[PDB]
């Protein structure tokens, strides 16, 4: 029943992602309200949409920043991927333009702001508020995995939480759709798997690692590897020593020394029983996957909305006047965004 | 503590992408 909801989603996503819907909007149709996050070649917005006054969440990438950064290939596969992505816990975009000057991927608004400010003035999430959103991240990984898409950019910072306080990933940037191993390194230093690091080949395993590195950073209010410099991090990932807070119960920390797991042959959600190895374990005993994928599980945080267009639950960021050039820039790099 | 070292570290707020 899992894998025959997969094989229909699998089917829905390769006829978006064989025909991928270009041009669905233009900036005019968008009144620009407040910047909501920050990217090096871009940001995202709140938006209006005037059609339907509807709110959005527009990421602004600027065309010659992506192409000296050399992240073509990387704004194309976000594009695509998210334009044939359909889950409870993805962002969803709903328009998709570009113009002489930049790239725009209108986004669903989520209003409730990102798991990291959230966690960050909370501390620590208590085990079962971990879970809930662990759960939402293991079902969303399995739904990602089975469209051969590696999601890279696992964190706090990625995950938005909705009005039914349901998380939202964010932040395609780093998403690829591989049926085999790559080598490129991305990702954020905390949660980057030992593969990433050693430069050599890896696969979906990292998105398991990652969410290691989640569960424990929601649980314990700081990441498993911390150093203030990310070489530092990278040779405590690389050690594969891990202490747990001594709040953590034996469950957890049995959990986190899979998914935290240097070995892939032993790795939580590498092995024959796949995704199964993590949904089945003592730590989820409580969890309900059916309930969780529908929403009716109660949300341990609902968040805070003074209405449609409000931005309180989001940090302050220094705005820019978006400026399109009257000539076309990097125009055959990006000919299929 | 734990925390403590990671209140006053350098990476305590929004991380950017590698
Ligand atoms: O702005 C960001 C990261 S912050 C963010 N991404 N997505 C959202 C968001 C907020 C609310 N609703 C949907 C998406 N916020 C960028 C990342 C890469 C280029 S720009």
């Amino acid at each position: 029943s899992v894998k025959e909801f997969l094989a229909k989603a699998k089917e829905d996503f390769l006829k978006k992602w064989e025909n991928p819907a270009q041009n669905t909007a233009h900036l005019d149709q968008f009144e620009r309200i407040k910047t909501l996050g920050t990217g090096s070649f871009g940001r995202v917005m709140l938006v209006k949409h005037m059609e339907t006054g509807n709110h959005y969440a527009m990421k602004i990438l600027d065309k010659q920043k992506v192409v000296k950064l050399k992240q073509i290939e990387h704004t194309l596969n976000e594009k695509r991927i998210l334009q044939a992505v359909n889950f409870p816990f993805l962002v969803k975009l709903e328009f998709s333009f570009k113009d002489n000057s930049n790239l725009y991927m209108v986004m669903e608004y989520v209003p409730g702001g990102e798991m990291f400010s959230h966690l960050r003035r909370i501390g620590r999430f208590s085990e079962p508020h971990a879970r809930f959103y662990a759960a939402q991240i293991v079902l969303t990984f399995e739904y990602l995995h089975s469209l051969d898409l590696i999601y890279r950019d696992l964190k706090p910072e990625n995950l938005l939480i909705d009005q039914q306080g349901y998380i939202q990933v964010t932040d395609f940037g780093f998403a690829k759709r591989v049926k085999g191993r790559t080598w490129t390194l991305c990702g954020t230093p905390e949660y980057l798997a030992p593969e990433i690091i050693l430069s050599k080949g890896y696969n979906k395993a990292v998105d398991w690692w990652a969410l290691g590195v989640l569960i424990y950073e929601m649980a314990a209010g700081y990441p498993p590897f911390f150093a203030d410099q990310p070489i530092q991090i990278y040779e405590k990932i690389v050690s594969g020593k891990v202490r747990f807070p001594s709040h953590f119960s034996s469950d957890l920390k049995d959990l986190l020394r899979n998914l935290l797991q240097v070995d892939l042959t032993k790795r939580f959600g590498n092995l024959k029983n796949g995704v199964n190895d993590i949904k089945n374990h003592k730590w989820f005993a409580t969890t309900d996957w059916i309930a969780i994928y529908q929403r009716k599980v109660e949300a341990p945080f609902i968040p805070k909305f003074k209405g449609p267009g409000d931005t309180s639950n989001f940090d302050d960021y220094e705005e820019e006047e978006i400026r399109v050039s009257i000539n076309e820039k990097c125009g055959k790099e990006f000919s299929e965004f | 503590t734990t925390y403590a070292d990671f209140i006053a570290s350098g990476r305590t707020g929004r991380r950017n992408a590698i």
